[PDB]
């Protein structure tokens, strides 16, 4: 997004200026779901722009570029990365585990975090992955709007379980080992 | 001499009730226990305070 509001005239490149940046990623992003057709009319006219407050008093009005920055999810080559996508990545994930997992992983496709807030992208990640699957076989997707915590959720509630009591390094065992032994005791 | 053997064998009949419903508290445990399981997926969620700090402040 840097670099293609510096496209539209408006330069930034100074720690306050990216945060600017990131801040307007946050408020005016989408990743739509269907680029091609959303790009069609983004790009004709200014019914889909949106002017976004910088703290000065001016403004920076953002068009399709609104779009064409979360599309790198999509489509990765946008930084220079080999890579197609999160729906790739999800697909391959599911394909590389046995027949009789792959239905259940395609049953529950998982957003935490965030970006997984953007409009468009819990149907367009259900319509990519449907897209190469099989036939026959429900894709689904999961995204609660406990969007962007859900992690910390379950951080709260996994340091909670009593399941978890004895997951713990002690500070017995660090004191006796020494760091490298969260590598035997987490995960 | 009667009741000695019978002290024997029941004896050893109490002591086989004993380890049948010891096997019956044994399959208490065990059942009661993916029990646990069972209604814990449905009730672990909960067993936490939550929303204390939001607003206090």
């Amino acid at each position: 997004l840097m670099k293609i509001l510096t496209e539209r005239g408006y330069s930034f490149v100074t720690t306050a200026e990216r945060e600017i940046v990131r801040d307007i990623k946050e408020k005016l992003c989408y990743v739509a779901l269907d680029f091609e057709n959303e790009m069609a009319t983004a790009a004709s006219s200014s019914s889909l722009e949106k002017s976004y407050e910088l703290p000065d008093g001016q403004v920076i009005t953002i068009g399709n570029e609104r779009f064409r920055c979360p599309e790198t999810l999509f489509q990765p080559s946008f930084i220079g990365m080999e890579s197609a996508g999160i729906h790739e990545t999800t697909y391959n994930s599911i394909m590389k585990c046995d027949i009789d997992i792959r239905k259940d992983l395609y049953a529950n496709n998982v957003m935490s975090g965030g970006t997984t807030m953007y409009p468009g992208i819990a149907d367009r990640m259900q319509k990519e992955i449907t897209a190469l699957a099989p036939s026959t076989m429900k894709i689904k997707i999961i995204a609660p709007p406990e969007r962007k915590y859900s992690v910390w959720i379950g951080g709260s509630i996994l340091a909670s379980l009593s399941t978890f009591q004895q997951m713990w390094i002690t500070k017995q065992e660090y004191d006796e080992a020494g760091p490298s032994i969260v590598h035997r005791k987490c995960f | 001499r009667q009741l000695h053997a019978r002290v024997d064998k029941v004896d050893e009949e109490r002591y086989d009730i004993e380890a049948k419903v010891t096997k019956n508290i044994t399959e208490i445990a065990d059942l009661t226990q993916k029990i646990f399981d069972l209604r814990g997926k449905f009730k672990r969620p909960t067993l936490r305070r939550v929303r204390i700090s939001a607003d206090a402040m």
